[PDB]
């Protein structure tokens, strides 16, 4: 047998590379830059025709299998991790590329959440997945994932990428290298989601829950006068060389407080832990809290992990969460691997079982006499 | 209107116009385009120029302001500074140990230091004093990265002596 | 095949997926009577090379060394291959101006046999855990 | 256009001699080390440098206008010099173009205003793209795009390069006649 391939196609970044190693290979935007299109068109993309999706996802994993891995497709196993709920046409569209065209051995379909858990070693398990779309919550009891106590709010990348955007344009201090050295707004009506990804990384950080929740009352201002703590100093970032931004210190650490805003709804990243597990069984609750796990890039951001805990706590102390969870002890587990390769580095060791692989696997004969991928859907 | 000077291999081929004033040390190669048009063009030693590099000191050209009573604006350039090729300059002051990169278009007013190199293929316009020992790389963006130690080419220049006779 | 604007003047080709591709691109199957795409084709893998030091390697080889050659580098600040100065050995780009002294990585005495990756940190605990789930899978 | 080359009608004032025709506009200062063997053609206000150079060019080169072609220095311990260059069969240098690259290989499209760096090979059946920038001690290896400001690998070319570079270049040099 041959060391199985693990690739985990997402919105943002893929992660790809080979069964038993440390990390992955390649990490790469999930893009494809087609002749004539200027900004190269997005792979992953829900609700579209399945013509269209297949030719992208031919294109992409094309590229992943000889640019980026250097590897024959039909000769050895596929690992394909994809989160729980992913949409129905387009894991189905995903196999029917692999099988048909590249005609690979046998794909396996394992859920990102009982992946992670994999990675610490720990059999039961709380998991967050914070990923560009939606920041998904699955808990997972020894092997078991309970799609009973489910939670997802859309409250990732793109929603944090939005929300820059709208800040940056409404304090726009920009220094074009045209008697442009006074602040200039609005120059460019939008701004690429490339440049405000790069902003988001670099200049701004997850605030402290005291300082985070004076904030939150300050840009409100309920019947207050000037009640926020000192910003950050201003950075200036660079628009297509010239063009100079000059960031406000308030954006950096006010643009992520739409994560923790509770919004009347009471619907925060923070919330939804406590949300699911309130809703889990009775039994289970202890050893839930007591292993948590925190997965996804949009928990890469300097002190999300921090924020997170505290902001839990104080949510615990709230009256609503205050009977059932209340004498609760959340610890967070700090897995081996980076926290956006918490999901591939599960699947590289779940690779690695060549004897559980082939059996639990679908496959390309299975595929091709019944044309149907198993699901947790009704057969 | 010409300070020629000995020592400094300024080729005759090369298209030299207006009230100049050469180096001691300098090496233009042929197809060189200087011109004084306001002020002087002023030539530190081992200020080599390479192919094409469009040194003007047309101010008056450029804005027109009829400002600034006399306003020479007098073109002082710096030691050992490597021109390359395509690269147009206009910098009323220019430091010594600085090395433009090939097609790099320096602004109006941008003054140059030690161990600096602006971006193959990039241009600036925008009027702003460069850090000392800090390179420009890229024409997409900017992206400044200062320098551990400044970098001599002063063995370059000193071979040109043998070359450029019976040429 | 650029210059000359061969994608304008298209051949079609025949079976389950219909393509509009030029002439140049497109190759003709011998063995039967129809020209087929460089989609509809399927692809294999020969040979690995690195493009700066022009070096075939073989397939077991490049398993061990994860797809790289051992001898030349790629600058991280700018995508370029790296070039060795001396002075006894540092690394250097030529596109930046960035050097392997800036990140505070030691001259070696050797030229190319001294450099290294450091190992990964979290590899000591992947094993033990691979071995574990390997007789728990077994 | 549509794959056929169009018409490009030349002056009176060009230098034609066994086959090769450079243009008078054209400076190539240093006439005795630089060799064109074959049937070349140079358009105006190009520049090819003689400084200790042995600029070799191939069977139909193409350098479209206002683009130079000089050696690099070696930058050597044990002596600095101009390395000498050799241009290979059936090379399309663009327009406005800079090529300071030691030993550039036959049958390659370089592309428009495109700044080659110092001591940069590039081997048979490759294609530089329009406004890209190859840094000093580069390599390209064949069938193979490289572009951006950095100059690094974009994608692959067309399987069919060495039959189809030939019809460019000798279209183009049987195209370019006489007003
Ligand atoms: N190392 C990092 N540091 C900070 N933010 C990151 C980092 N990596 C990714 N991100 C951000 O978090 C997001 C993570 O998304 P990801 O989990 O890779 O995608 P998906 O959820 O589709 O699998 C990215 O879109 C990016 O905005
Ligand atoms: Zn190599
Ligand atoms: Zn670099």
């Amino acid at each position: 047998e041959k060391t199985a391939v693990v690739i985990d196609l997402g919105e943002a970044f893929t992660k790809c590379g080979f069964a038993g190693e440390t990390g992955p290979r390649c990490i790469i935007p999930s893009v494809i830059k087609k002749a004539g299109m200027p900004k190269p068109i997005k792979v992953v993309q829900y609700n579209i025709n399945t013509e269209e999706l297949y030719s992208y996802l031919k294109e992409f994993i094309h590229i992943l299998y000889f640019r980026h891995l250097l590897v024959n497709p039909r000769d050895r196993r596929v690992v394909v991790i994809e989160s729980v709920l992913c949409p129905s046409h387009f894991r189905e569209t995903l196999t029917r590329v692999l099988f048909k065209y590249f005609e690979v051995p046998s794909v396996l379909l394992a859920p990102s959440h009982l992946m992670a858990l994999l990675t610490l070693g720990i059999n039961s398990a709380m998991v967050l997945d914070c990923g560009y779309r939606e920041s998904l919550v699955l808990p997972i009891y020894e092997g078991i994932p309970v799609l009973n106590c489910w939670g997802a709010l859309p409250l990732g990348g793109k929603a944090l990428h939005k929300e820059l955007e709208t800040q940056l344009l409404e304090q726009c201090t920009v220094d074009t290298g045209a008697a442009k050295e006074q602040s200039l707004p609005s120059v460019m009506g939008s701004i690429p989601e490339g440049v405000l990804e790069d902003i988001k990384v670099r200049t701004c950080f997850v605030s402290d829950l005291t300082r985070g929740l004076k904030i939150q009352a300050a840009k409100f201002n309920i019947d207050g006068n000037t009640e926020r703590p000192s910003p950050p100093p201003n950075v200036d970032y660079p628009l297509d060389g010239e063009k100079i931004l000059h960031v406000l210190g308030s954006i950096r650490d006010s643009v992520v407080e739409i994560l923790f805003e509770q919004d009347n709804e009471e619907k925060s990243v923070a919330t939804l832990i406590l949300d699911s597990l309130m809703q889990c069984p009775i039994d289970t609750r202890k050893q839930l809290a007591e292993n948590l796990v925190i997965i996804g890039g949009t928990s890469m951001l300097p002190g999300f992990l921090h924020r997170l805990l505290a902001e839990i706590r104080y949510l615990v102390e709230k009256p609503k969460y205050k009977k059932t969870l209340g004498t609760k002890t959340f610890r967070i587990h700090t897995p081996p691997a980076k926290a956006n390769c918490v999901a591939w580095l599960g699947g590289a060791i779940f690779g690695a079982l060549q004897d559980i692989l082939g059996s639990r696997s679908v496959s390309k004969e299975y595929y091709n006499q019944t044309g149907r991928i198993p699901d947790w859907c009704s057969l | 209107s010409v300070k020629i000077a000995p020592g400094a291999v300024v080729c005759v081929e090369s298209e030299i116009r207006g009230d100049v004033t050469i180096g001691p040390r300098t090496v233009i190669h042929p197809k060189a385009r200087i011109i004084a048009e306001a002020g002087p063009i002023v030539i530190g030693e081992g200020n080599l120029i390479e192919e094409q590099a469009l040194i003007i000191n047309a101010h008056p050209d450029n804005i027109t302001p009829d400002a600034e009573d006399s306003e020479p604006k007098p073109m002082i350039i710096g030691t050992n500074n490597v021109f390359e090729v395509g690269c147009y300059s206009q910098a009323m002051k220019m430091g010594d140990n600085n090395v433009i990169e090939s097609k790099a278009y320096v602004g109006r007013n941008v003054i140059l230091t030690s161990g600096c190199i602006i971006g193959a293929c990039c241009n600036l316009n925008t009027f702003e004093v460069i850090p000392e020992n800090t390179v420009i790389y890229g024409a997409d963006c900017l992206r400044r990265v200062q320098t551990e130690r400044p970098q001599p080419q002063t063995l370059q220049l000193d071979f040109l002596m043998k070359i450029l006779p019976n040429y | 095949a650029s210059l000359l604007q061969s994608e304008r003047v298209l051949y079609l080709v025949q079976g389950e997926k219909k393509v509009r591709a030029p002439l140049s691109q497109l190759y003709f199957c011998r063995y039967c009577s129809e020209l087929r795409s460089l989609e509809c084709v399927s692809h294999e893998v020969d040979s690995h090379y690195c493009p700066s030091c022009l070096e075939n390697m073989p397939s077991a080889e490049a398993k061990l060394k994860k797809n790289r050659c051992a001898n030349c580098f790629d600058c991280p600040g700018c995508m370029h291959t790296l070039s060795t100065r001396a002075t006894a050995y540092y690394l250097a780009c030529g596109f930046c101006r960035w050097t392997s002294r800036d990140v505070g990585m030691a001259d070696k005495s050797v030229a190319s046999g001294g450099w290294q990756e450091p190992d990964h940190p979290h590899t000591q605990r992947m094993n033990k855990l691979i071995e574990y789930y390997q007789q728990l899978a077994q | 256009m549509e794959l056929g080359e169009l018409l490009y009608n030349k002056s009176e004032y060009i230098e034609t001699a066994s086959g090769n025709k450079v243009s008078r506009q054209s400076v190539l200062c240093g006439s005795q080390n630089i060799v064109l063997n074959g049937k070349t053609i140079v358009m105006n206000d190009c520049i090819i440098r003689g400084d200790l150079a042995n600029v070799r060019v191939g069977r139909h080169c193409v350098v479209k206008s206002r683009s130079v072609i000089r050696p690099p220095f070696k930058k050597f311990s044990k002596g600095v010099a101009f390395f000498p260059l050799h241009i290979g069969d059936h090379v399309f240098i663009e327009e406005d173009c800079v090529v300071n690259a030691a030993q550039i290989g036959s049958y390659v499209h370089v592309g428009k205003n495109c700044v080659i760096g110092r001591r940069c090979v590039l081997k048979d059946c490759c294609k530089i793209l329009d406004n890209t920038v190859l840094p000093p001690e580069t390599v390209v290896p064949p069938f193979t795009v490289f572009s951006g400001c950095p100059g690094l690998f974009s994608g692959e070319l067309p399987e069919c390069t060495q039959e189809l570079m030939i019809d460019v270049t000798k279209s183009y040099y049987q195209k370019f006649l006489p007003l």
